[PDB]
């Protein structure tokens, strides 16, 4: 028997990055999970380098980034690669979110793999979150300002809880200093979950576009996934480049080059582009701890599609009406994003409302319709 | 004489019954005396715990009520 | 509607005991003996089931060769057996053949010769017994569980005693033996098939009437077993089934929980891939075995005696992998009696077993049997009626009061035989006698 | 449900044989040029519908939504604003 | 005895809740205790000792 | 959903005659559209067959059946990673789409939910 599948350690890797076996239709969506783990690499390299040249303390770290940008050689790369990459973490993750709504990654037997994405997904915001506090520019305060007081809402104890975050009474030094600890660790739980899902997803192996089974032709995932993985990752690489080299600053708000003022609040705060319509959900509930619900909901409600959809066939490629569906659920949620940014001001208010309410039916009444009627044409159809 | 043997299907969901999920509902109950007691217990030491729950329950209530006195808090 | 069992006494004590049956042409006349190995005590074990052996090996009047001349003239057949706590010897014949069946009975239980060449003889034939028991194996676990479960208690020992004892069990030991215990107080004639009452009680009184009377008559039926939590494993990796019996301290043929503990044992059944059936059946347990192939058979059993009992599983498999899912799943099927019975499954087993009560009793010798057990057990035949009224008597309520006295976290006994590699110690199998989410 | 080389776990497989040539004996891009115009044109021509649909809608939604929006904060847009308000 | 069993062993949830409400009991009374015995053993050498002169 | 639902509700619509002649050209079109025919599917061939009743269903399927379907699912993953489409007589007619599978999957699942049901049975 050869090494490779005999030692019990290289066997591990073996079954995973060599002879793994997957189906041979793979298309490039099916790429996005090596870029999430390129990027996730990056940020580490990044974020540990940056991380020995970072002060944590909130007099030094504003001047301690300034530092790193002009003092510390290729410190001005180091920065921007950590920075833009955590965009284009975000860009890569929801592609492959959206690659496995609309192939049916979620159903069974692949629920677990889902459920425990769906907590990468929420570490991945938390990281980001607490990461973008670090710099301590006016939206890195006021960001984390008004983060955290959305846990005042937490009905008796919220305002106790948020003062026990803050480490004080309000966002400052002590608030600064843990979220360095934690935004350093917290790639690192993101890592093992991250490992998680992939070792419960090997019970079933990949799903592939045509939502039949693959057990019937199956390829190594090397050679043939390995370099056709390159060429994506050749390709994201070139879009890093345009940005960390030549608009280094597209992808960031200039707010943040201003220091940190508890006086002076911003014209607009806004969070980073990624979380904007997690924002426009919240922004759509009047209420305070109903919006908190609604945009935390926003998240979990992804762990229901496994229920929702009714469908007997895996995936939409050959589902024409769920195809239109998935189409103006994903537009949808680009116009969430777009209305997180805009002014709370009429018209704005009513629209926000009302992708609000499409994002959540899609989950709570379209896609069950629409399923059950696909099953029902689907029977008649070939009849 | 018996021609047909007589039964009825119970409702049922998930493969649970309502005759089986009655003989659990006191058990439920006690599992959630135990994360009431123990979520409070966890929570004593929080301030409002013990302002709001704990030093109004009579007789045991004034173990909570311990002021510093002004001479020796700082703040 | 079953004929009415009649029952008679002699002077001595002796119970007469019939159920006539004008539909066959065959009656089994027999002696049941509330006596059996546990009347032994640990010098002279093994007496019980020496007598057995020698009751057949001639008497005072016919010699062994006449003996079988006359059995084999009378057309039908003997049979005897001798359990922990009964004795049985009873002849099968034709209908007008019982006066000879009940001499011939009377004879080799009075006045039998037990000479010296014969007990000589006969010790190296059970000597050769105690060499080839080891090929049943359901007795050998069975043994095995009730020496484990009443360890150093009378109750726990074979029924064949030890080899030591089989070489000096003397005529004067057997003939106290039999003098001892063998007592009209303690014997039910019983007649099933094709018999009289009447003219039962006159062979009787013709042939057990110089029956010796104990000293101090108790009724029949009257029996102290501390039950020991414990495991014996007899691994052997050469056989290819693994056979587990798992038991609890269970019920006396007298207890109030008697027939509760019945229907707990029916909630649980038995299964056996062998049998077209067995995989639609009711039973939870049985449905996770069939699906899961987990075993190639189990049988709930609830074995009682005249001061305890065993109530218990018996469970073969070839899965040798999975015999850790196989008791796991078993145990919390148990569980379940404590926690989860509903009047769903009770009411299911009643039915089963209201007619399982009564199915068992097919032809003469099965009669016979449970009339002669019954009798030996209770002091009296329960009828039908009674029956049907003391299993109607048993609730969910009672299931499970029962089961969370009698199995929740309670000790077991367990005895596995063959490749038992993968049955877990003793901790993680009574630690299945409990669910920490209830 | 899936298994591993030698016992994946597909149902039974026979009488289809399989062939191909090796990578060195092949021309990698063999009939690019046609695949490159004609088969990118029937892919992309099939699913059209499905994208346009959408993005033509929310496009529309948020062009009608920003010029409104746009309106209101200028000086003809005064009585309006503040009915919307 | 049996009784005890039944009630506070028997269920897993009872015993768990009978564990930690005594781990609550103990956990206040014990506190208790030993901030009088270390009030004993350190007597007249504790600000609370010496703060009444002030 | 179970396919037992999907067929019980298409026979309540094809009863109905208002409801079948609204719904079967709906039907018809939505499986032109579906397009599944164009890398030789049949229809039976898309249902997702991991879960322990579909996989029973598929282990009912008479050699021949079985062995066609392995090729169909071959084939057409070939067409999928070339991004092609199935030409002459590899594409599905109409004719050819047989419900070889609907009879298997209805008796496996009409065992297993009469199962669910005896499961739960109360003597009266
Ligand atoms: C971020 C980091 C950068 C790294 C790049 C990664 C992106 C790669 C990727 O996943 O997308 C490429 C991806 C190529 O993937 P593929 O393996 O050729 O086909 C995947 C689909 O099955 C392709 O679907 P198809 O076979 O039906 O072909 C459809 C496609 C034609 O696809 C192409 O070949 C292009 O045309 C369109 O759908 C265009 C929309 C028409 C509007 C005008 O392009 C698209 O599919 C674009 C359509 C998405 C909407
Ligand atoms: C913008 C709107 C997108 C709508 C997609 C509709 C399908 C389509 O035309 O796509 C081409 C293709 C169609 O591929 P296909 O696999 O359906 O069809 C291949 C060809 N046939 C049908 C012959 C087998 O779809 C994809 O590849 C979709 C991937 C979805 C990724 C979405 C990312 C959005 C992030 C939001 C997260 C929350
Ligand atoms: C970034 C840099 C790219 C990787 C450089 C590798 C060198 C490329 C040339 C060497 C080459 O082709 O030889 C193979 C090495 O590739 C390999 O062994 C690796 C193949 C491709 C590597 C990348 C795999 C996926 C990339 C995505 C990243 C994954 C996410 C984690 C961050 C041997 O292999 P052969 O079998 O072709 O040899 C055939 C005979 N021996
Ligand atoms: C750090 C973030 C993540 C990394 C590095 C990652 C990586 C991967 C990789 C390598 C695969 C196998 C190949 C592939 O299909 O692309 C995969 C599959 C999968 N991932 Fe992720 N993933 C991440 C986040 C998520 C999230 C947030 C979700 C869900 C909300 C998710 C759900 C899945 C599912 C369901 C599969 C199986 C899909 C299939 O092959 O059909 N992952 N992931
Ligand atoms: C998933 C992994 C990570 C993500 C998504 C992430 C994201 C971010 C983000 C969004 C910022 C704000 C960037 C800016 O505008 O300047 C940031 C800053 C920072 N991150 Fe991370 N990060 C990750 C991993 C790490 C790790 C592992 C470290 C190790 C310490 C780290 C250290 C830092 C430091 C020191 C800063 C502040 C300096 C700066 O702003 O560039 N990061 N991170
Ligand atoms: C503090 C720690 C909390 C631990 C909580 C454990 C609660 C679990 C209770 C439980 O298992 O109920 C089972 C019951 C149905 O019974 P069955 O079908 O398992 O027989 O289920 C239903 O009745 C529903
Ligand atoms: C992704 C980075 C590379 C490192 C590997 C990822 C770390 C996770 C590995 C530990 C998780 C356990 O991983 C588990 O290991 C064993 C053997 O290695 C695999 O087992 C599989 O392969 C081996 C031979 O290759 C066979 O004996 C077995 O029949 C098959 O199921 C499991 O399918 C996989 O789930």
């Amino acid at each position: 028997m050869a090494l490779r599948k005999k030692n019990s350690l290289l066997n591990m890797a073996n079954s995973y990055v060599l002879d793994s076996p997957q189906p041979s239709n793979l298309n490039y969506f099916w790429n996005f999970g090596s870029l999430l783990a390129l990027c996730l690499v990056i940020q580490l390299a990044t974020g540990i380098t940056l991380a020995m040249h970072y002060t944590s303390h909130a007099s030094l770290a504003f001047d301690s980034v300034e530092h790193i940008m002009r003092d510390v050689n290729f410190g001005w790369f180091i920065r921007y690669a950590h920075a833009n990459t955590a965009s284009f973490f975000f860009i890569c993750i929801y592609a492959h979110m959206g690659r496995n709504i609309y192939y049916g990654s979620y159903k069974t037997p692949r629920v677990l793999p889902w459920s425990i994405g769906v907590i990468i997904f929420l570490l991945l915001i938390i990281t980001a979150f607490m990461g973008y506090v670090l710099v301590f520019g006016q939206m890195s305060l006021w960001g984390a300002t008004v983060i955290c007081n959305l846990v005042s809402a937490i009905p008796w104890l919220g305002e106790d809880i948020v003062h026990f975050l803050w480490g004080g009474f309000s966002v400052g030094n002590p608030t600064l200093q843990r979220f360095f600890a934690l935004h350093y660790l917290m790639p690192f739980v993101l890592a093992v979950f991250a490992l998680l899902h992939l070792i419960a997803l090997h019970t079933a192996g990949s799903s592939n576009p045509l939502g039949i089974t693959s057990n019937v032709d199956k390829l190594s995932m090397h050679p043939y996934y390995s370099f056709k993985d390159l060429i994506t990752v050749f390709a994201f690489l070139l879009m890093f480049t345009l940005f960390v080299f030549f608009s280094p600053d597209k992808l960031g708000h200039p707010d943040n080059y201003i220091p940190a003022n508890p006086m002076v609040t911003p014209a607009s705060i806004v969070p980073e582009w990624y979380l904007l319509p997690f924002y426009a959900i919240l922004r759509a509930i009047p209420d305070k701890l109903g919006g908190v619900i609604a945009m935390v909901a926003a998240i979990l409600i992804l762990l229901i599609l496994p229920i929702v959809d009714r469908s007997i066939i895996r995936g939409n490629a050959f589902k024409p009406i769920s195809k239109l569906l998935f189409g103006f659920f994903i537009c949808n949620f680009l116009l969430l994003g777009v209305l997180g940014q805009v002014h709370i001001e009429p018209p704005f208010i009513v629209l926000g409302q009302i992708c609000t309410i499409f994002y959540f039916s899609y989950f709570l009444i379209l896609l069950p319709m629409v399923s059950t009627i696909e099953n029902i044409f689907f029977y008649i159809g070939s009849l | 004489y018996v021609k047909k043997p007589s039964y009825k299907i119970v409702p049922h969901f998930l493969g649970f019954n309502i005759p089986t999920v009655s003989k659990w509902i006191p058990i439920f109950g006690i599992w959630g005396a135990a994360a009431g007691i123990g979520a409070l217990f966890l929570i004593e030491g929080v301030p409002r715990t013990r302002q709001d729950i704990l030093s109004k329950i009579p007789i045991i209530g004034e173990h909570w009520i311990r002021e510093i006195p002004a001479s020796d808090n700082p703040f | 509607v079953s004929p009415k069992t009649r029952t008679s006494n002699l002077k001595n004590g002796l119970t007469i005991a019939s159920e006539s049956n004008p539909l066959v042409q065959t009656a089994t006349v027999g002696v049941w003996i509330d006596a059996g190995s546990r009347n032994e005590n640990a010098y002279n074990n093994g007496t019980a089931h020496f007598f057995e052996h020698l009751a057949f090996k001639g008497t005072d009047k016919r010699s062994q060769h006449q003996l079988e001349l006359d059995i084999e003239n009378m057309g039908g057949h003997l049979n005897a057996y001798t359990s922990r706590e009964s004795t049985v010897y009873y002849a099968k014949s034709f209908k007008d053949d019982v006066p000879k069946s009940v001499e011939i009975l009377a004879d080799i239980l009075q006045h039998s010769k037990l000479a010296e060449s014969a007990i000589d003889r006969e010790r190296e034939v059970i000597t050769r017994e105690l060499e080839e028991v080891n090929k049943q194996y359901e007795e050998v676990v069975f043994d095995h569980l009730h020496a484990t479960a009443f360890m150093n208690q009378p109750l726990g020992r074979t029924i064949l005693g030890p080899r030591e004892n089989i070489q000096t069990i003397t005529n004067t030991e057997l003939r106290k033996f039999i003098t001892e215990n063998y007592t009209a107080d303690r014997m039910v004639l019983v007649g099933a098939g094709a018999v009289d009452h009447d003219a039962l009680v006159e062979l009787a009184e013709k042939y057990f009437s110089h029956l010796p009377s104990s000293q101090s008559p108790v009724p029949l039926g009257t029996p102290i077993p501390n039950f020991v939590g414990s495991e014996v494993r007899l691994r052997d990796d050469t056989m290819p089934v693994a056979h587990i019996a798992i038991a609890v301290e269970g019920v006396s043929w007298t207890s109030e929980d008697y027939y509760t503990a019945l229907v707990a044992q029916a909630i649980i059944g038995n299964y056996d891939r062998a049998v077209g059936t067995s995989r639609h059946q009711g039973s939870r347990l049985s449905n996770i075995v069939s699906e899961n192939n987990l075993a190639n058979s189990f049988q709930s059993f609830s074995t009682s005696y005249s001061d305890t009992g065993l109530w218990g599983i018996y469970l073969t498999s070839e899965n040798t992998t999975q015999i850790d899912d196989l008791v796991h799943f078993t145990l919390k099927e148990w569980n379940r009696l404590s926690t989860s019975v509903s009047n769903l499954q009770v009411e299911r087993a009643k039915s089963q077993l209201k007619a399982g009560l009564l199915l068992s009793l097919d032809g003469t010798t099965y009669v016979a049997e449970d009339i002669g057990r019954q009798l030996t057990t209770l002091g009296r035949r329960v009828t039908p009626a009674e029956v049907e009224a003391k299993l109607e008597a048993v609730t969910e309520h009672d299931v499970r009061a029962w089961a969370q006295k009698t199995l929740y976290d309670k000790d077991i006994a367990l005895v596995g035989l063959g490749p038992i590699e993968g049955l877990y110690d003793y901790n993680r199998i009574r630690n299945d006698m409990s669910m920490m989410r209830w | 449900y899936m298994g591993w080389w030698g016992h994946m776990g597909s149902p039974p497989q026979k009488g289809i044989a399989g062939y191909t040539i090796s990578p060195f004996a092949a021309r990698p891009f063999a009939g690019v040029v046609h695949a490159a115009i004609f088969n990118t044109f029937r892919r992309t021509k099939n699913q059209a519908l499905f994208v346009i649909l959408p993005v033509s809608f929310f496009y529309y939604v948020w062009t009608q939504a920003s010029e409104k929006n746009e309106w209101l904060y200028t000086k003809a847009g005064r009585h309006e604003l503040a009915k919307a308000l | 005895a049996t009784t005890f069993y039944n009630v506070f062993v028997k269920r897993n949830s009872a015993f768990v809740a009978t564990i930690l409400a005594s781990a609550f009991v103990f956990d206040m009374t014990f506190e208790t205790a030993i901030d009088n015995f270390w009030d004993r053993i350190n007597a007249g050498k504790q600000w609370k000792d010496i703060r009444h002169k002030y | 959903a179970s396919i037992t639902s999907v067929v019980k509700t298409s026979e309540l619509i094809l009863k109905s005659p208002l409801l079948s002649k609204i719904v079967v050209p709906l039907a018809k079109t939505y499986v032109k559209f579906s397009g599944y025919r164009q890398l030789g599917f049949k229809m039976n061939d898309l249902i997702i067959e991991e879960t322990p009743n579909m996989q029973l269903a598929l282990r009912r399927l008479p050699p021949t059946e079985s062995y066609d379907r392995v090729y169909r699912l071959i084939r057409a993953t070939q067409f999928s990673l070339s991004h092609k489409l199935a030409t002459g007589n590899d594409i599905t007619k109409p004719e050819e789409d047989d419900h070889y599978l609907i009879p298997y999957i209805l008796d496996v699942e009409a065992e297993a939910f009469e199962k669910d049901a005896l499961d739960n049975l109360e003597v009266v």
